[PDB]
């Protein structure tokens, strides 16, 4: 009948009495400090929209890149610590380019997914050298591409594994964004409807005012390639609201 | 009267080195004297019983043709250091085609000893060494601590009751001392505070000259003890 | 603040207080459990503060079905007016920056209540004193200059060993609040005695038994011999049962 | 006389013990630090009295 | 041994290693198993507890077949016992491949005991938590019985018992005259001892597992036929 | 109270003769949803339950395909499940590609247990935190196997693992006497009825939270999901 | 944490307590060994205890054959002693392979001590709790007796003892050696020393005797009949 | 420096505001209104139970809220019935650290205690925290246990908590305050194997509805059941760590 | 190797505190030379007038250094400095700049405070030398790896008072070797009764396009202290 201290969150190889990995849980919790991103995939393509928050008028908006182009048919959106995602982006680009250069085909989204996920799980490996990564990555990703199987969307978290999805939101306002998406998404909707719904949800969740300078938008289509909207297109789409 | 878990003592020195020195100070006495021509090394080899075999292990060991040494502390550490010293001397002779100078060998041994005072998962050696040599018609005498700090001396002692031995040497040292007189003085210093009867089998004597280093046969030790 | 269990608090003039310390191994707390269980004290009040983490449970010293459903808190006071004894028990841990205020309040209560003397049971780390630990008894004692000369003579007769000074100030690693209590008692001129033991964390029942025997050598609360009633709450000190399909 | 011969003569335990000893001693190893002498490693390997 | 019992590379002030002692204590929370060496063979007996009715009969066996002529009975952690059985199989196969004839039980016991002892010296591993016995028979060698414990000590025996109730089983075995008996009586004696040393209230219903290797089997380790098991169980029940 | 010093590492024995990290790892199996496995004279069936959340956020692969005659279901840690699945796939593919013959289920399970026993004895490692149910068909007939984080495996006539699987286990024990003579339809009905016992008194099985895997004689391993489970779901009675 | 829980930490007085605890671990066996060197022979005598009546007494021994001309007796933990014997055999084989001739007793003892020294300077491994006594005959020196210890210290002796009652055995042997041996006298002296120290009248099945002789330089283990004949001659 | 310590202390303060006017109360909450009954729920399941089975009838008016910051922190809102202003209700869905519990007690209760006030506390704990001679996994979870003060005349609807088990944190703080200051109170514990929002865990609290404290606040069951079933379909999205 | 919650290095702080208990060393830069002055804490009559803890080491023909800390670490660092200088000379056929040598040693010193699991070196240095790029120079170093140039500085025991007196009595562009020696003697006497056998003095200068490094003799030290005593007697 005495109250004593006991801790189980010191290492990554320690189980709690209820069977939990607190270090991995904290790494996952680290994503709540990032901005909100939304990804929707339809029968015509995948739409990605992200919010970039500028903390001072002296900052340059063009210096923030939260949507990148892995290849001509794959795109990605980040949320969390942007410095951590550089290695994963470089690995994906190298894998895709090497496969094309060697065989003259294009890798599948699942293959690029597996290649990226191999590196993100370096912690906990059997014979990993001490000089390599020793902690989970503090970043979450949203992969979207078009393959011969049609449009696809994948999600990754600091846990290290990818899961396919239809409409996912990540970031600080993920709960509200997903709640809004639940009553909007349906299987017969189109790319323009997806873009409009994502912009509406972003405007609803953002604290600032939507003015086509603090957001980014991109789409991938089976016919065309990865395309990122410009200022004029963003203004034209926003003025509809 | 004090136990410390820190790295540096309040006096500004490493705690483990102080503990190793305390271990060294509890060993058998050793005496080294540098004369006008040659160096003499002596030590106490008292055994616990007559059942022992004195012709089995030796405390005075030669490194090369002109270098020898004696210790005061833990035997196994001295044994593991002697082989490394011999290997270093042989490597230097192979590389430079010339016998190694005494100072270089002392420096290398001290570096090896110091290496163990910085790494983790190991402990420092618990020995102190006296090294004698002969180079360019000029004798040498060095002493090294467990931490690897070495100085050149003219007469010194370690082990038990080393302060009284140092006082005795200071009182009875001369700049023009001869080798025979140096041997007599070293034996007298050992005899001081011996708590027993000194024979030719419970002490070891080694000398260095221009002809090299060698360990004295017990008959010669008995002859020297006869004079006293 | 002492809150009586009844309407009016009793008088404690000339009483001696037995107090534990939250130290390594909980040896003082286990010894207090042994003393309270064996001597059969009764609750008289609580010591309500804001320095210990709250906790609650049923009666730790239940001997029958009738009294097995009595609530208990993290700081309680027991007494035996027949032999002029009062005991304090702490079943929790301290919050940050809350030890010195607790010591000050407790010593203020001791001064105001009219108690005669205080005895503290504690413990210290068993690997941090000297080579003298390995070739000597593991029991040490401390005294306050205000202590009576008869107590000092009796202690000298008992042939005990005093805690060594540190270069001179008293240092008790792993002792918790015992050093602060000793310093404040010396400052306020309160008769205090400290009895401790060198231990390590693990199973510490023999340590508690040794400490209570060491105290009994002086206070003589039991018959003089080489016995102690184990409380009923010492049941599952290592946890729950073994899962199946392993052995 | 090698690991295969030792395994065939004595058993699986001897080379395992030798390799565990080697790995335990070799823990003093780092790249960006100064040169080091492997005294214990040479003693265990038995080449502390020969020159390569 | 508080303060000196967190690693296997630490000595107690009185010269003891407490991790190995805890590993050996870890064997005492497992069901007891006995083995008796006879005039012309060795007989094994295990008291096996049933976990649930959803398991197929013949699973969670505690009597292994190391080789064509070696039998094994284990107690303690099951995974450690399985790994040790694999090690023993590998050693026997290697000896067969090299020297061209069946390995004597003494050499196999020595090799496995040394492998077990190799895990009690370093702080990077932990000692095994299982005990086991080996039995064999040959025309030119007779019956053999051995024991290996977590510390790494192996000895030859005339009658052995491991598990939770090894003391009572050993006391019961000491009253036998196994040096002049046969297997057909040793099986019944083993069944009677197992039924005697079983606790009906603390432990639930159990099943009896029996085996031998001996002359009537021509140097092979097999399972007792059903009729003999039934007769032995009936004899044990009527005696108890 | 005294467990603090002995429940942080997997290479430390308790004075009672126990290792608490293995038990803690075994406690992690109940963090996933429930699964049910049962077999008949000629068929083996795996039935799984999907998470109650929406399907838009994540698609869950509870039943996986290992070979033409082996399939598994998982409950626990996704990374450990992925590692074990890759190991089993490599073993089966190597066996086929080299010796032109299928790999026995008992041999595969023994290899899995031997592989999983290793990290429970080394320093700086942790046990696997996943549980498996294995269904296969070979020369000896149908098989159902269960794997534990403690590197223990069992041969079962029927078993259920996951969160709140005690009711399913009780149902399986009660109705286990008639599984051998049942055909495919009744076997799947029994599996679904057993799985339904882990739900609240008002919920019911739906095509969007049920997955089925079937292997047997003259039938390779097949996974039914979404609208493919309608023929099996039809015919079930009210609770 | 602590000067006695670390093998690689000195105490304030300059002591290593783990080595002392390893020395204490030798007495856990409860047996005593005595080795006596003669004019042209060496004799080792140990004490045998087989309390259990269910234990095969033929499998209990403490005398080992390292080489065809080298013997050994071990005191302390059984598994540690067996591991030490295996390591000694491996080292002897390696020396023979590397140098083309059989290893001498002093060289084998030195190699064993050098191996034992490393365990005392690293924190990831512990010393072995056993003591080794080797006997043999040199080509140009005669009989030889050597002894090891967990600390890594070795020396040659005329007579020595290990285990419990070692101090009493040494005190008994000192007077005999000072007073001042044939083959029969060496065995009789060793048996008398053990018997007087243990205060037990010995039986032929209660001790083990191993000898080596200049005439027959191969290690031999005496049989029960020979031990009984020696006991009758002594009495 | 002292400045960083002062800033940290100020960052972890507890404030009792009023969201209608955004002004902090200068007096204790119970010192401003008379009280005869007080029901406190801590955790997701207890809050859901009270919001589904009690707060579905009558008119409840909010009178204040608490604001705090930890590394694990979520709201704390106080209500009282409009028809009966002497009945209060609290719903704490956040975590209160050990250094903020006494601040919470001072803000809510104050330094002046009064009698004639029943207090009921609801919370949940994991089944692994339970101590028993047999295995933890063999217990028929979830189950209910209770602890009472010495002047609680009524009897609990569940067996009292066994001896070697103890409770700490905020419910322990409230029970200790009530025991010290002689206020009748009772604490209900639900040991469950699912600590998220679950239907069975919430339904484990059903026997408390028949007690005298909640006798006059429960009107109809089926509406509460429908509300609870609707509420369970709006749970947060989990991670990819388990499957 | 671990940041404190306030952003400090406890190992480096402990090393600096330990160095704060070592011997006192002095360095003064003049218009025509630079000198070093140290304190001989230990002395015996039986030393062999060589390797007698001579605290003024010679790295090259142009540079010298002084040490306040652990003797073995000092030996290791000095040996490394000698190899670095010889290697640079062999590579470039030109003596190494003093600042480059100091930076090369400081990189090694700093690597130990960031990498591995070894303790940092508890040694502080004081470098004097001449080169064609800047002439006479005087630098300092500490275990953390920081370094900087000075005109007058002191390390060791009671260094604060020595620095204060140096800054009070030091004038830039007006001091020569004699005035520098007198000031050093005064500061050492104030910071330490001083005897002529308890100090070591070394000087650096140029003699017809050649660097000359010398160590003052006992007679010269006695003459200097006698002159200082005469001056202080004349003052009062």
């Amino acid at each position: 009948m005495f109250l004593t201290r006991s801790e189980y969150d010191r290492g990554v190889n320690t189980f709690s009495p209820e069977g939990r990995l607190f270090q991995v849980e904290y790494a996952i919790e680290a994503i709540k400090l990032g901005s909100t991103a939304i990804g929707i995939q339809t029968s015509e393509g995948v739409c990605l929209a992200v919010e970039k928050r500028i903390t001072s008028p002296l900052m340059e908006p063009s210096s923030i890149e939260k949507i990148v182009e892995i290849d001509a048919h794959i795109g990605c959106a980040m949320s969390g610590l942007i410095a951590d995602a550089k290695t994963l982006i470089d690995k994906a680009r190298v894998e895709t380019q090497n496969h094309w250069f060697t065989y003259n085909e294009t890798m599948t989204v699942e293959s690029v997914t597996q290649a990226v996920s191999n590196l993100a799980l370096q912690f906990g490996e059997e014979d990993a050298d001490p000089g390599a990564m020793s902690r989970p990555f503090g970043v979450a990703l949203l992969f979207g591409g078009v393959d011969e199987k049609g449009p696809q969307l994948f999600h990754m978290d600091p846990s290290g594994t990818f899961v396919q999805c239809d409409a996912r939101a990540i970031g600080s306002a993920s709960e509200g964004a997903q709640s809004s998406l639940q009553e909007v998404y349906h299987k017969s909707m189109t790319l323009k409807e997806a873009i409009k719904s994502s912009l509406i949800i972003l405007k609803q969740v953002m604290e600032e005012k939507l003015n086509a300078t603090n957001i980014e938008l991109a789409t991938v289509q089976p016919g065309q390639n990865f395309h990122m909207f410009t200022k004029e297109e963003l203004e034209e789409v926003i003025k509809d609201i | 009267y004090s136990f410390s878990l820190t790295t540096f003592s309040p006096s500004g020195k490493l705690v483990q080195i102080e503990y190793a020195l305390a271990a060294v100070a509890g060993g058998a006495p050793s005496v080294g004297i540098k004369a006008a021509n040659g160096v003499v090394l002596a030590t106490e080899k008292k055994q616990k019983s007559i059942l022992y075999d004195e012709r089995s292990v030796h405390k005075v060991e030669p490194i090369t043709k002109h270098i020898g040494l004696v210790y005061s502390g833990m035997g196994p550490d001295y044994r593991v250091l002697v082989h490394r010293a011999r290997k270093l001397a042989q490597q230097y002779y192979l590389v430079y085609q010339e016998p190694i100078p005494t100072a270089q060998l002392v420096q290398r041994v001290a570096s090896v000893m110091q290496e163990y005072t910085q790494s983790g998962g190991v402990r420092p050696f618990g020995v102190s060494l006296l090294i004698c040599g002969w180079n360019e018609g000029r004798p040498y005498l060095f002493q090294s601590d467990p931490s690897g700090a070495y100085f050149a001396w003219k007469a010194t002692a370690m082990g038990k009751n080393y302060v009284n031995g140092k006082t005795f040497l200071e009182k009875r040292y001369n700049e023009d001392l001869e080798l025979e007189d140096a041997i007599h003085t070293a034996i007298l210093t050992l005899k001081e505070s011996f708590e027993g009867q000194m024979t030719e089998d419970n002490i070891e004597v080694g000398i260095c000259n221009e002809a090299g280093f060698r360990r004295l046969t017990p008959t010669e030790v008995k002859d020297y003890l006869a004079a006293i | 603040m002492f809150v009586p269990c009844g309407e009016s608090a009793p008088d404690l003039a000339g009483f001696t207080l037995l107090m534990p310390a939250v130290s390594v191994g909980n040896v003082g707390q286990l010894a207090m459990d042994l003393i309270i269980s064996t001597l059969n004290m009764s609750k008289i009040g609580y010591f309500y503060t804001d320095c210990l983490v709250p906790m609650v449970g049923n009666n730790p010293y239940a001997t029958t079905e009738g009294n097995s459903t009595e609530l208990s808190i993290n700081a309680e006071v027991y007494s035996l007016p027949s032999r002029k004894l009062v005991a304090l028990q702490l079943r929790s841990i301290f919050i940050k920056y809350k030890s010195k205020p607790f010591c000050e309040k407790l010593l203020s209560w001791v001064k105001s209540s009219g108690c005669a003397r205080v005895i503290v049971l504690s413990s210290s780390h068993s690997y941090q004193r000297n080579d003298l630990q390995l070739r000597s008894t593991p029991f040490r004692y401390l005294l306050t200059p205000s202590m009576q000369k008869s107590v000092q003579n009796k202690i000298k007769s008992l042939n005990w060993e005093e805690m060594e000074k540190s270069r001179f100030c008293i240092r008790i690693p792993g002792g918790g609040i015992t050093k602060t209590l000793y310093d404040e008692s010396c400052s306020k001129e309160i008769q205090m005695a400290v009895l401790l033991k060198f231990v390590s964390e693990g199973d510490n029942i023999p340590d508690a038994l040794g400490l209570v025997e060491y105290l009994n050598e002086w206070l003589q609360i039991l018959k003089p011999l080489s016995r102690w009633k184990i409380p009923s709450s010492w049941r599952l000190l290592f946890g729950s049962g073994l899962p199946p399909a392993l052995f | 006389m090698n690991f295969s011969t030792l395994r065939n003569i004595q058993g699986l335990f001897a080379p395992l013990k030798l390799q565990m000893e080697f790995k335990a001693v070799q823990q003093v190893q780092r790249l960006p630090f100064l040169s080091s002498s492997n005294l214990s490693l040479d003693v265990l390997r038995g080449n502390d009295e020969t020159i390569g | 041994g508080t303060g000196y019992d967190l690693s296997a590379s630490t000595f107690s002030p009185d010269g003891r290693v407490f991790q190995v002692e805890y590993a050996m204590k870890a064997v005492e929370n497992s069901s007891t198993a006995i083995g008796i060496r006879c005039k012309d063979g060795v007989v094994f007996g295990v008291e096996k507890l049933v976990l649930s009715k959803l398991y197929e009969e013949g699973s969670n066996k505690r009597l292994f077949n190391v080789d064509r002529h070696v039998g094994m009975a284990v107690a303690g952690l099951l995974a450690d016992a399985r790994s040790l059985a694999d090690i023993a199989r590998e050693e026997a196969s290697n000896f067969r491949s090299n020297f061209g004839y069946n390995i004597p039980l003494k050499h196999l016991a020595d090799r496995v005991a040394m492998y077990v002892h190799a895990y009690t010296l370093y702080s990077a591993v932990r000692p095994f938590g299982c005990s086991f016995m080996l039995g064999s028979y040959s025309v030119n060698d007779g019956a053999q019985l051995y024991m290996i414990d977590p510390s790494g000590v192996s000895y030859g025996y005339w009658g052995c018992a491991i598990g939770k109730a090894r003391q009572a089983a050993k006391t019961e075995i000491e009253k036998l005259q196994m040096k002049e008996m046969t297997c057909r009586d040793i099986v019944k004696e083993v069944a009677k001892i197992i039924y005697i040393v079983h606790d009906e209230v603390k432990d639930k219903a159990f099943e009896l597992e029996l085996s031998w290797v001996g002359e009537l089997t021509n140097g092979r380790h097999e399972i007792v036929p059903k009729d003999i098991r039934e007769e032995a169980e009936k004899y044990a029940k009527e005696s108890l | 109270m005294f467990r603090n010093q002995y429940d942080n590492d997997v290479t430390v024995w308790s004075p009672q003769g126990r290792i608490h990290q293995i038990e803690y790892a075994m406690e992690a199996v109940k963090q996933g949803s429930a699964t049910v496995g049962l077999k008949s004279k000629t068929h083996a069936v795996l039935v799984a339950l999907k998470r109650a959340q929406s399907e838009l956020a994540a698609h869950q692969k509870k039943i996986l395909h290992v070979d033409n005659h082996i399939g598994i279901s998982i409950a626990g840690l996704t990374a450990d499940a992925r590692l074990l699945c890759n190991f089993m796939r490599q073993e089966c593919l190597d066996s086929r590609f080299v010796f032109d013959r299928p790999l026995p289920v008992s041999r595969l399970v023994s290899l899995i247990g031997s592989k999983t026993q290793i990290p429970t004895q080394r320093y700086g490692r942790r046990p696997y935190g996943v549980g498996l149910l294995i269904a296969g068909y070979d020369d000896m007939g149908p098989h159902i196997f269960q794997t534990c984080p403690s590197a223990n495996y069992f041969d079962c006539r029927a078993m259920s693992i996951g969160a709140r699987s005690q009711s399913a286990r009780t149902y399986l024990e009660r109705h286990m006497s008639e599984f051998m003579e049942c055909n495919l339809n009744e076997l799947v009905k029994h599996g679904l009825r057993a799985l339904r016992e882990t739900l609240p008194a008002e919920q019911d099985l739906t095509t969007k939270n049920v997955s089925i895997g079937i292997v047997g004689k003259d039938l390779e391993f097949t996974i039914y999901d979404d609208d493919d489970v309608s023929p099996f779901l039809e015919g079930l009675e009210e609770r | 944490a602590g000067f006695d829980r670390h093998i690689t930490i000195f105490s304030p007085e300059g002591r290593l307590y783990q080595v002392e605890y390893a020395f204490k671990a030798i007495n856990q066996g409860g047996l005593t060994s005595v080795a006596v060197r003669g004019k042209d022979c060496a004799v080792i005598v140990t004490q045998k205890k087989v309390p259990d009546k269910l234990l095969d007494s033929s499998t209990v021994t403490h005398l080992f054959k390292i080489t065809e001309n080298i013997g050994c007796v071990m005191t302390g933990m059984t598994a540690d002693s067996r591991s030490q014997v295996q390591r000694a055999r491996y080292e002897a084989a390696n020396w023979k392979y590397k140098y083309g001739y059989e290893i001498p007793v002093d060289m084998l003892c030195k190699r064993i001590a050098d191996i034992s020294q490393v365990y005392t300077q690293n924190a990831e491994m512990r010393p072995l709790g056993c003591c080794m006594i080797l006997i043999g005959i040199d080509e140009e020196q005669g009989p030889q007796v050597y002894k090891c210890d967990p600390a890594g210290y070795y020396c040659g002796f005329k007579a020595t003892a290990a285990g419990v009652k070692q101090t009493e055995s040494t005190s008994f042997l000192e007077k005999k050696v000072k007073k001042k041996w044939t083959f029969e006298q060496t065995v009789e002296t060793a048996i008398t020393c053990l018997s007087t120290v243990l205060s037990i009248d010995f039986k032929p099945s209660e001790i083990e005797v191993g000898v080596v002789t200049v005439e027959n330089p191969k290690f031999r283990i005496l049989t029960e009949a020979e031990i009984d004949a020696h006991l009758v001659a002594l009495a | 420096d002292r400045e960083v310590r002062l800033q940290l202390a100020r960052k972890r303060e507890v404030r009792l505001l009023r969201r209608q006017t955004k002004t902090s109360l200068e007096v204790s909450l119970l010192e401003k209104y008379p009280c005869s009954k007080f029901i406190i729920a801590i955790g997701n399941n207890a809050v859901a139970f009270l919001s589904s089975f009690v707060m579905n009838s009558g008119v409840w008016e909010e009178v204040g809220c608490a604001k705090l910051w930890n590394e694990w922190c979520a709201f704390c809102v106080f209500y009282h019935l409009k028809s009966n202003p002497s009945v209060f209700l609290c719903q704490c869905s956040c975590y209160v650290a050990e250094d903020q519990q006494y601040q919470w007690l001072e803000k809510v209760f104050g330094s002046c205690p009064r009698k004639n006030m029943q207090i009921t506390i609801l919370t949940c704990r994991h089944v692994t925290d339970y101590k028993t001679s047999e295995s933890t996994g063999s217990l028929p979870s979830p189950f209910l246990r209770a602890l009472k003060t010495q002047n609680f005349k009524d009897s609990a609807c569940c067996p009292l908590l066994e001896q070697p088990n103890i409770v700490h944190d905020l419910p322990a703080a409230v029970l200790s305050y009530c025991q010290v200051w002689k206020i009748p109170a009772i604490l209900y514990l639900c040991y469950t194997d699912v600590m998220k929002l679950d239907l069975i865990t919430v339904e484990a609290f059903k026997p408390i509805l028949s007690t005298r404290s909640l006798k006059g606040l429960v009107k109809n069951i089926p509406q509460s059941t429908e509300i609870l079933k609707k509420l369970m379909t709006t749970n947060e999205i989990q991670s990819n760590i388990y499957t | 190797t671990i940041f404190s919650p306030e952003g400090r290095l406890y190992q480096v702080e402990y090393a600096m505190e330990a160095i704060g208990h070592a011997g006192t060393c002095l360095g003064i830069l003049a218009n025509d030379g630079v000198l070093l002055a140290a304190e001989r804490r230990n002395i015996h009559k039986l030393l062999d007038e060589v390797f007698f803890s001579e605290k003024i080491y010679k790295l090259n023909e142009d540079m010298a250094c002084s040490v306040a800390g652990i003797t073995s670490d000092a030996n290791v660092l000095t040996n490394e400095l000698r190899l670095i200088a010889q290697r640079y000379l062999l590579q470039y056929q030109e003596p190494i700049p003093c600042e480059q040598l100091v930076t090369a040693l400081c990189d090694i010193k700093q690597a130990y405070t960031q990498f591995g699991g070894k303790r940092p070196f508890g040694v502080s240095l004081l470098y004097i030398g001449w080169d064609k790029h800047y002439g006479f120079q005087l630098y300092q170093s500490d275990p953390s790896g920081n370094y900087g140039g000075w005109k007058a500085t002191c390390i060791g025991n009671n260094s604060a008072a020595a620095v204060s007196m140096l800054k009070q009595d030091y004038k830039e562009g007006e001091m020569t070797l004699k005035s520098a020696l007198a000031l050093a003697i005064k500061v050492l006497n104030k910071t330490m009764k001083l005897s002529a056998e308890k100090v070591e003095i070394a000087t650096l200068t140029r003699e017809n396009g050649k660097t000359v490094i010398r160590v003052l003799k006992q007679k010269e030290v006695e003459q200097l202290i006698k002159k200082h005593e005469e001056e202080e007697a004349k003052a009062e």
